[PDB]
């Protein structure tokens, strides 16, 4: 939903 | 100075610090991507916004691999970041001026220099004020002889500078705040060859960094209301997050 959440949930 | 005896937290934080060369290249590469330039704006405005966004990207990466922070849940991680994002960006900018500092210009994360004379004649009174105020902090931190050890400790302190009631994991964060302050105090007491409470003098700077960060958000908010910001800008998302 948010760029910040998608950033923290990034695999690398 | 250097450190025969440096707090373990600081030593680890030093190793977690990203490399400035690769960070610069990555961001430079990100700015090279083609974009739908709006005709009612200087192209530089959109690029600088993206530059700051990418800077924050690198900052989030730094946080993710930090001790204690990596042991937290996504809920608390977002809360901390949504509280300290502008402060971290401002402090990043400030320390960049400390490291590589000509008093007649500012250095951007991309490597380009902008003279203060340019800002004085090309920027609005608000941004002009922000830049000048930031330079005052830079001058003070140079006078206090801020070093890399203190910088990384201060960043960590910024990351966890929040009231415990807004988080889920109280004990883990509370412990982090105490350890961070203890580290800063321990290092400053062991290394400062001058007089003056450097530990307290540095904390005072953080107060000014935070106030400076408030004004930066107000600058962003003004541009946001005027529909000047690019769509899906990361900073605006951070600004629009629910305040704790
Ligand atoms: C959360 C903080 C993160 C910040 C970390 C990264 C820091 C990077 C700082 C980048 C500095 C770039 C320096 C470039 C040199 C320069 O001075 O460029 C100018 C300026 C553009 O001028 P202004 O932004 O001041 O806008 C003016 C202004 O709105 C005028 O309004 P006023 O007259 O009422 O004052 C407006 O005039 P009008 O009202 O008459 O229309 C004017 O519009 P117009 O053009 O039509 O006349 C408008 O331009 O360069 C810019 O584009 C820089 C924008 C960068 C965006 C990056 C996001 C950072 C936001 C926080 C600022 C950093 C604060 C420093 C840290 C303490």
């Amino acid at each position: 939903p948010s760029l910040l959440k998608k950033l923290l949930l990034a695999p690398a | 100075s250097g450190g025969p005896n440096v707090p373990e937290l600081i030593l680890q934080l030093l190793q977690l610090e990203p490399d400035e060369d690769q960070v610069r290249a990555r961001i430079l590469g990100s700015l090279q991507e083609p974009t739908k330039s709006r005709p009612d704006q200087p192209a530089a405005f959109g690029l600088l916004c993206r530059m700051a966004d990418q800077t924050f990207i690198s900052i989030v990466d730094w946080a993710r691999r930090c001790m204690v922070f990596k042991e937290l849940e996504v809920a608390d991680q977002m809360t901390l970041l949504q509280n300290c994002w502008s402060e971290l960006l401002v402090f990043d900018h400030i320390y960049r001026q400390v490291q590589h500092g000509k008093e007649g210009s500012i250095l951007l994360v991309t490597g380009q220099e902008v003279e203060l004379t340019t800002v004085a004649t090309q920027a609005g009174s608000l941004l002009h004020s922000l830049v000048l105020r930031a330079q005052e902090l830079v001058l003070q931190l140079l006078a206090l002889q801020l070093d890399r050890q203190e910088f990384v400790c201060l960043k960590f302190i910024i990351l966890f500078s929040l009231d415990l009631k807004f988080l889920n994991n109280h004990i883990l964060v509370k412990d982090a705040q105490e350890k961070a302050n203890a580290a800063l105090l321990d290092y400053t007491l062991c290394h400062y060859p001058h007089s003056g409470d450097k530990f307290q003098q540095l904390l005072l700077c953080l107060v000014e960094v935070r106030a400076l960060s408030m004004q930066a958000k107000e600058y962003l908010y003004h541009k946001h209301l005027g529909n000047e910001m690019p769509r899906n800008n990361l900073l605006i998302e951070m600004l629009q997050a629910k305040q704790t």
